[PDB]
């Protein structure tokens, strides 16, 4: 049945810029394509259908011309209230496409890396957390790895980031690495290793057990 | 005004089943196909059904046939969904859509979902509520470390979302990053509140995070404060 899929996943751009997001759909779907916007935390906006026509009210500035089996989104000028995530939908068979998150260029700055230990409170709960801390960068690609011990690659983490930042447009992220209280006190050296396009070399910050 | 607004949402174990309501006013409601799309969070859009302005077609979603059922009542005004044998995949916001379904070629289509609702949630779940764990991420990491200290506040261990987070009673605003709850292996969330405060004037401050979690009526005021290293 209908697959539809985009590219970009993602792009920065900065506000003037004329940017365009594709929408290929595997069986012809002639016009019958539509677009919306969403920022996080609304509702999906309808932004053209039928291929080109706008709805009412939205802005001369999107446009959209496509036919049959690609089918593509224009901005003429980006202004900074279009940053948000596109998805193009097709009417034979309803299935939206991936989506396309836009956000705002800016130099890259390389993230703090602050690393933080077990709280004897938490341990006495019978299990550990190391939290790593990446503060502050940009791009949004930077990898975080974890050892314990010489070098214990260790593969059971969480990551999480937060959005792009209003003011400086950096993003932050988390990784938190959970043992019991039985493997954490059976280890020493905890590292968390840092990668990010604005560092010449990983940064790895560290700590060992018991005395902090 | 034109609004379709939905009710049914909850938590609920898998297996399980929901019905969901969505009421809409303010269009001869007969005339035109009614849809449901959900969203799961942190996931995008994905179309789950739709009905004819008469009943006459329906369809759903690949991943939905056999469990969900869609109807129509026209007298009252009102779409309904039907989901049975819940897994975790249902897990989601559902919203109510309403196709601008007026056009004819070869055929009278649907072209646009112009009008949306606003969502319900359903929460596939087996867990029991249960309010956080606070515990201190504290500030150093060198004792200062590449500035501005990190500092910060883990709320562990809490069942359903959300659970508030602000630092200093309110007031302490500018450097906090709260980061997007994680759910855990097995169960419950975690989410972390931190903060850079200047190295220097770490001794002389108080840093109070503030969490209150509301479906279990907890609220807990956790003072960071230094170890040393």
């Amino acid at each position: 049945d209908i697959q539809m899929t985009q590219s970009p996943s993602t792009l920065s751009a900065s506000v003037g810029d004329r940017v365009t997001i594709t929408c290929r759909a595997s069986q012809s779907i002639s016009r019958w394509l539509a677009w919306y916007q969403q920022k996080p935390g609304k509702v999906p906006k309808l932004l053209i259908y039928k291929a080109s026509s706008l709805e009412s009210g939205v802005p001369s500035r999107f446009s959209g011309s496509g036919s049959g089996t690609e089918f593509t989104l224009t901005i003429s000028s980006l202004q900074p209230d279009d940053f948000a995530t596109y998805y193009c939908q097709q009417y034979n068979s309803y299935s939206f496409g991936p989506g396309t998150k836009v956000d705002i260029k800016r130099t890259v700055a390389a993230p703090s890396v602050f690393i933080f230990p077990p709280s004897d409170e938490q341990l006495k709960s019978g299990t550990a957390s190391v939290v790593c801390l990446l503060n502050n960068f940009y791009p949004r690609e930077a990898k975080v790895q974890w050892k314990v011990d010489n070098a214990l690659q260790s593969g059971n983490s969480q990551e999480s980031v937060t959005e792009q930042d209003s003011k400086d447009s950096t993003y932050s992220l988390s990784s938190t690495l959970t043992l019991s209280k039985a493997d954490y006190e059976k280890h020493k050296v905890y590292a968390c290793e840092v990668t990010h396009q604005g560092l010449s070399s990983p940064v790895t910050k560290s700590f060992n057990r018991g005395e902090c | 005004e034109v609004q379709l607004v939905e009710s049914g949402g909850g938590l609920v174990q898998p297996g399980r089943s929901l019905r969901l309501s969505c009421a809409a006013s303010g269009f001869t409601f007969n005339d035109y196909a009614m849809h449901w799309v959900r969203q799961a969070p942190g996931k995008g859009l994905e179309w789950v059904s739709g009905i004819s302005w008469d009943s006459s077609s329906i369809g759903y979603a690949d991943s939905v046939k056999g469990r969900f059922t869609i109807s129509r009542d026209n007298a009252k005004n009102s779409l309904y969904l039907q989901m049975n044998s819940l897994r975790a995949e249902d897990m989601a916001l559902y919203y109510c859509v309403k196709g601008r379904d007026y056009y004819d070629s070869g055929g009278y289509f649907t072209v646009a979902f112009d009008i949306w609702g606003q969502g319900t949630m359903v929460t596939v779940s087996s867990a029991s509520t249960k309010g956080p764990s606070v515990f201190p991420l504290a500030p150093s990491s060198k004792s200062t470390s590449g500035g501005t200290a990190a500092l910060g506040c883990l709320v562990k261990d809490y069942f359903p979302e959300p659970v508030t987070v602000s630092w200093n009673s309110g007031a302490l605003t500018s450097g906090v990053h709260t980061f997007p709850a994680v759910l855990q292996s097995s169960g419950l969330y975690s989410l972390s509140s931190v903060v850079t405060v200047p190295s220097s004037s770490l001794g002389t401050q108080t840093y109070i995070c503030n969490v209150n979690h509301k479906p279990s009526n907890t609220k807990v005021d956790k003072k960071v404060e230094p170890k040393s290293c």
